[PDB]
């Protein structure tokens, strides 16, 4: 029972470290690769130490070659830190097409050897942007290798979503509808995430003035630690990502849920309140702390999920389920009866030495596929529309292989999605 | 005083080896009513089309015989042969061809050739001399046919403050009968073959350009002149991405981005909704070259291929909203 | 992974010259060619700009072309001069006598040949070639004619890689001979072709900044080619080091061309201030802000408040964090919507390197496109119309058997390049 990490582009590769640094302070790994004492992420040698069952790979040195001289060097195996020698230059058809297909061979090896590794694949972890080019492309590639080469495995992404304003590439809108085309064809559940909720959750609840990226990829780790960490430590009901599966996917298109977690409390804020279970599960539903620029109360609920971890009393949950049930102006669609499920883990979450979140006894990740992600879309096709209303930079990209046909297509079937979406919202 | 560019559309006959093989004329033409259908709803409107199996000579009369005619307008006409790798324009200007046992093997180019000699037979009063050219371009760089080789930067294109093109360092050779024609023509296949680098198998790599130039003055003077091009473009593989590739697929890469640049250029005549602006002409050398032939007073034609399989239905698609918009 | 340094003309010669001096001070880069810094990230990316040998020493990636000894023999007596390597410096022993015709089309052969053999080793002798960059002048002979050949040749050479160069375009205030808008012409009609991007620099500009912005009264040629090597060391800082984001020169390119032949940029610097003021100001991200966005603080003679800016690109240097920087730009683009074109939602790219500058705890350069610069061409062709009516000593030119055609088309094109920018702009 062992999972498999991966790590493609820039902001992947940071959450790369961020989780790693998270799970090695989880379980005593010095950063050595000692551990003076959880197999799941880590394959163990006679020697004593451990490697993570993860893999870095993008197509510009520099970011890797970084970690390898990092502090936690001795941590991975050399035959893990995959990179080119030119990146894809924020361009879908150089990191899909042009230029990835001469690394995606030695990647894809050291994934299948990974898997011949461990004993029973439970599934495994992506992580990457829709903006950057080796994050865009790459990815949909590597993705359709694997859906070829394992399918019936677990594919779990998370997308960072380029922000409505804040942005790093003129392409945004093209890398990101070619690579939903690939992710609406073979990935499982995303996690789509947004940099502008996080940067107003620090600035208010974390009381931070100037986030740092550091802070951010604190915050995914934590999130996706709260996610898998629960079920592969031990706690109370575990919740496999095959009920993920099956609770989460209404249809086997509605499957794009948003991630939200609490509390997000600084130090002096963690004293002046004892926090009870009922107030972090009524925060849970604030747009305040959504992860998505979307506005939940605008949309209406198809699922919900809810997993704990430190001290938790299952009545005190139905209890708190209920007031959610009832207070709040949560349209649950009549195609669902009821769509809570509520997982527990007894191990706290742990804080990270010098991180900007205070240590709580207790913590919640919410789960939810919901209609209102549509809204996102319409920005980005509208966007994407203004950029095909004049066809600028397409020359980059039929001067790299590309068909206008791909973008006409690409954009029907963005339209399929989020119609879809507002279908399955139609109540009967 | 601009009569709208002319459009042809033929269709190719397809071979056993797709006839058996799933492959069928999905499409539905319609000659009498000048049209073409796809699938079950997609006619559209061509002014001129034309069969699977209609003459060289039959085009010839179809198309041809009014560009030979208005030869001595005064003002230029041209012709292009657009479309995908392997539809027939080769055959469908009809060059390259050398066998002279029916001369349906050979078609537009040589048959232009002896109608025009013919005409040349009966009338010879004024001053009125016709030289020709023939070049290709490949990886958007010149390479002269009638020249065997010369650096890129020599042979250029020019424009007068009179606003025209010209062509500079390409060779030239003017016709006096039409067994030189032939033989020069033979020569610059020869010498180019399908392509620059001649093909992976025989059809259509780079774009081969020629122009016949026969000066006949607005009447010692007033110097309105009519010329004329044989222009064929390379194959437009599109749905081959996951065909040519490695090597080849860069050399396929170059072609591409120019064939949409000229797409690209033709798209702004029937779309000046949302401001209407200048056409942006000297991108490519194509554009360039073919600025004149668009607009103004000068007068052109065209031509597409497609075959009758679904495989490259999307592309059928393509060429038939371009050749739509073709509207001036 | 490296890249190859090109310096034609003595303006872009002695401006080579200034900008490895900074790049030797960047990675504590003795005059000997000993290494003598603090930090192991001056040595991890040495390879961008130098290749190494035996006994420690590194070598600038560097040729150094020109038409007369004298301006080769200057800059090797200067500091840094034997990091050069002799193998180099190569020259002739005539000037071009500010003739583009003499020094492209005729008198230059002769050392191209030799340069581009040279160009060839020294690429060969490196690993993954990344691009090329240039220095050169616009109205002069040499750094115009022999500069555009060889582009050419280069690019006929390597069909897919970078291209991209600094020159330095004439002013109606500051022009020195009659024959420069000539030079002007043909050098543009040479680079909107066989270029993949371009700076334009004024010595106006530069004389306005030096003398307002920095209270200097007798500016040198050293500080407006200081800051024009500041500007050039700032566009790869984020390659020669670890950073955030956008490193790569490829991803400006994609990020900065709306549209392929729309390849002209205006850079911009910051901070600058004078040394008596320095005691003053706080250098935060607004404060760096207001100082690029300004047109005052812009290297082209040209005021974009007049036109829109179509792709903006701002690098930063030192500790900073996101939020603020692209907040920061967020309002910007609010505050002076007018200036900016609805075709591209987000105009501004940025990106972020993790050093600082020696002796700025941070600092910022800015590229931008926008149709405003279509005037300063206007500046040609007026001038070019104004000579090119009379015929004005075209003589000169026609001796060495260049054609009137060829003088008809580079306006031709100029005038496309104009009339394109006019239609992106509305
Ligand atoms: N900003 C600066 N501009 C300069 C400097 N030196 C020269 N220049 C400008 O460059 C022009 C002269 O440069 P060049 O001699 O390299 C022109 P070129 O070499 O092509 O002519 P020939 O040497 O006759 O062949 C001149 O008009 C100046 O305005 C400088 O130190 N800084
Ligand atoms: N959450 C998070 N997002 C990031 C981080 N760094 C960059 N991003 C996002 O990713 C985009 C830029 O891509 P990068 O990851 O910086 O660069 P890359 O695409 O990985 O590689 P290059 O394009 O070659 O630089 C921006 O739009 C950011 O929103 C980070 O540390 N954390
Ligand atoms: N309408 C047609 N009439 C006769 N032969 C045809 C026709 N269409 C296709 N063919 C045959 O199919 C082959 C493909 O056509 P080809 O002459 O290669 O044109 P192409 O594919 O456009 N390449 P090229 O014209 O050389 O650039 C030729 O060898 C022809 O013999
Ligand atoms: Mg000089």
């Amino acid at each position: 029972r062992e999972c498999i990490s991966i790590h493609v582009g820039q902001a992947g590769v940071q959450i790369g470290n961020a989780c790693w640094e998270l799970y090695c302070l989880e379980h005593g790994i010095q950063p050595d690769g000692q551990m003076p004492s959880f197999n799941t992420f880590f394959s163990e040698t006679g020697a004593g130490k451990h490697v993570p069952r993860a893999v870095f790979v993008d197509l510009e040195p520099t970011v890797i070659d970084e970690v390898r001289t990092g502090t936690y060097r001795q941590l991975f195996h050399p035959e893990q830190l995959i990179t080119g020698k030119e990146d894809a230059a924020n361009n879908y058809a150089r990191g899909h097409y042009t230029i990835g297909k001469e690394i995606i061979d030695l990647v894809l090896d050291r994934i299948r050897k990974l898997a011949d590794q461990c004993t029973g694949l439970q599934g495994f972890s992506v992580f990457h942007s829709f903006g950057g080019g080796t994050g865009s492309g790459f990815t949909s590639l590597l993705m359709e290798r694997l859906s070829v080469d394992y399918g019936k495995k677990s594919k779990l992404e998370f997308s960072i979503y380029p922000a409505p304003q804040v942005s790093t590439a003129v392409v945004e809108p093209y890398n990101s509808i070619l690579t939903t085309h690939t992710t609406l064809e073979h990935s499982d559940c995303a996690f789509m995430v947004d940099n502008e909720a996080i940067y107003d959750i620090c600035r208010r609840n974390l009381d931070i003035e100037r986030p740092t990226y550091t802070n951010l990829n604190r915050l995914i780790g934590q999130i996706v630690s709260s996610i898998t960490a629960s079920l592969r430590f031990d706690g109370a009901l575990n919740v496999d990502l095959t009920e993920f599966q099956t609770n989460l996917v209404p249809y086997p298109r509605a499957h794009f849920p948003l991630a939200t977690y609490a509390p997000v409390i600084s130090a002096e804020k963690a004293y002046h309140e004892q926090l009870s279970v009922a107030e972090i599960t009524n925060a849970c539903f604030e747009p305040a702390n959504q992860m998505v620029k979307c506005d939940p109360r605008h949309g209406k609920y198809m699922a919900c999920c809810l997993l704990y971890r430190g001290d938790v009393v299952p009545k005190d949950v139905n209890a708190a389920i209920a007031t959610i049930k009832t207070k709040r102006t949560i349209q649950f669609v009549d195609w669902c009866p009821t769509g809570f499920k509520v997982g527990i883990n007894y191990e706290p979450p742990t804080v990270v030495p010098g991180g900007d979140l205070a240590k709580v006894q207790r913590a919640v990740c919410m789960l939810s596929n919901t209609t209102a992600i549509a809204e996102a879309w319409a920005r980005l096709d509208h966007k994407f529309d203004l950029m095909y209303a004049k066809r600028a930079f397409v020359h980059w990209y039929v001067g790299e292989g590309m068909e206008e046909g791909e973008f006409s297509e690409a954009r029907e079937d963005m339209a399929a999605l989020e119609k879809d979406y507002e279908e399955v919202g139609v109540d009967s | 005083e601009e009569a709208p560019v002319r459009v042809a559309l033929r269709v190719r006959p397809l071979l056993p080896k797709e006839l058996l093989h799933g492959h069928q004329s999905c499409l539905q033409v319609e000659p009498g009513l000048g049209r073409v259908t796809l699938g079950r709803d997609r006619h559209f409107g061509f002014h001129v089309v034309l069969a699977e199996d209609a003459g060289q000579e039959a085009v010839y009369q179809a198309c041809v015989q009014p560009l030979l005619e208005a030869f001595f307008e005064g003002f230029n006409a041209t012709v292009f042969a657009y479309g995908q790798t392997g539809s027939g324009k080769t055959y469908t200007m009809g060059e390259a061809s050398v066998a002279s046992l029916l001369e349906d093997e050979q078609g537009i180019v040589p048959r232009a050739m002896a109608e025009a000699f013919k005409l040349i037979d009966e009338n010879d009063l004024l001053d009125c001399l016709v030289h020709v050219s023939y070049l290709e371009v490949y990886k958007e760089e010149f390479r002269d046919l009638l020249e065997v080789g010369t650096a890129s930067r020599d042979i250029q294109l020019r424009e007068d403050e009179r606003g025209n093109v010209v062509l500079c360092g390409v060779k030239e050779v003017d016709v006096e009968g039409l067994d030189e024609v032939l033989s020069l023509l033979e020569m610059g296949n020869a010498a180019r073959h399908t392509g620059a680098t001649h093909l992976n198998h025989l059809s259509s790599r780079s774009h081969t350009v020629f122009t016949v130039t026969l000066e006949q003055r607005g009447r010692p003077g007033q110097l309105l002149v009519s010329k004329f091009h044989f222009v064929d473009l390379a194959g437009s593989e599109r749905v081959l991405k996951t065909g040519s590739t490695g090597e080849r697929l860069k050399e396929s890469i170059q072609i591409n981005s120019s064939l949409l640049a000229l797409g690209n250029v033709i798209s702004a005549l029937g779309d000046p909704q949302r401001r209407g602006s200048h056409i942006p002409y000297r991108d490519s050398k194509i554009t360039r070259i073919l600025k004149d032939s668009l607009g103004g007073n000068a007068k052109t034609v065209m031509i597409a291929c497609v075959s009758p399989s679904s495989s490259d239905f999307d592309e059928t698609l393509n060429t038939l909203n371009y050749a739509s918009r073709a509207q001036n | 992974r490296e890249i190859v340094h090109i310096q034609a003309g003595q303006c872009g010669n002695q401006i080579g010259a200034k900008f490895w001096e900074v790049i030797s001070d960047e990675h504590g880069i003795d005059p000997t060619g000993s290494y003598h810094g603090d930090s192991d990230l001056q040595l991890e990316r040495i390879n961008v700009y130098y290749n190494e040998a035996a006994g420690n020493k590194y070598v600038p990636r560097a040729i150094l072309v020109d038409l007369e000894p004298g301006t080769m023999d200057s800059v090797r007596s200067g500091p840094f001069g034997q990091i050069f390597r002799p193998d180099n410096f190569v020259f002739g022993q005539s000037g071009a006598g500010n003739n583009w015709a003499k020094g492209h089309y005729t008198e230059g052969a002769e050392l191209v040949d030799s340069v581009l053999d040279v160009v060839r080793k020294e690429s060969e002798s490196c690993d993954c070639l990344q691009g090329f960059q240039l220095t050169h002048s616009l109205g002069g002979g040499t750094g115009s004619g022999m500069g555009t050949l060889l582009i050419s040749k280069i690019r006929e050479e390597y069909p897919d890689r970078i291209m991209n160069t600094f020159s330095v375009v004439p002013s109606p205030k500051v022009s020195d001979t009659v024959v420069e808008p000539y030079n002007a012409t043909l050098s543009v009609h040479q680079l909107v072709e066989n270029t993949d991007e371009t700076y334009c620099i004024d010595n106006e500009a530069l004389y306005d900044i030096c003398f307002r912005t920095l209270k200097l009264t007798t500016p040198t040629y050293g500080d407006l080619n200081h800051l024009v090597s500041a500007t050039m060391s700032g566009v790869t800082t984020c390659l020669r080091f670890p950073g955030q984001l956008n490193a790569d020169l490829r991803k400006l390119a994609v990020n900065m061309v709306p549209f392929p032949r729309l390849h002209f940029f205006m850079p911009g610097f910051a901070p600058l201030t004078s040394r008596g003021s320095q005691q003053y100001r706080a250098l935060t991200v607004p404060e760096l802000t207001q100082q690029m966005f300004d047109a005052k603080n812009m290297m082209a003679a040209c005021d974009p408040r007049h036109g829109r800016y179509l792709t903006v690109a701002a690098v930063f240097r030192g500790r900073m964090s996101m939020k603020e920087v692209d907040e920061q730009m967020l309002n910007v683009q609010n505050k002076n919507s007018s200036y900016f074109v609805e075709w591209i939602p987000n105009n501004v790219k940025t990106a972020v390197c993790d050093i600082p500058p020696r002796g700025l705890k941070m600092s910022a350069t800015f590229i931008g496109n926008s149709t405003a610069i279509q005037e300063l061409f206007k500046r040609i062709s007026e001038q070019f119309t104004a000579m090119f009516r009379r015929k004005a000593f075209l003589h000169w030119y026609t001796g060495e058997g260049m054609d009137e055609m060829e003088f008809t088309e580079a306006e031709s094109n100029m005038n496309d390049l104009v009339s394109e920018y006019q239609q992106y702009q509305d």
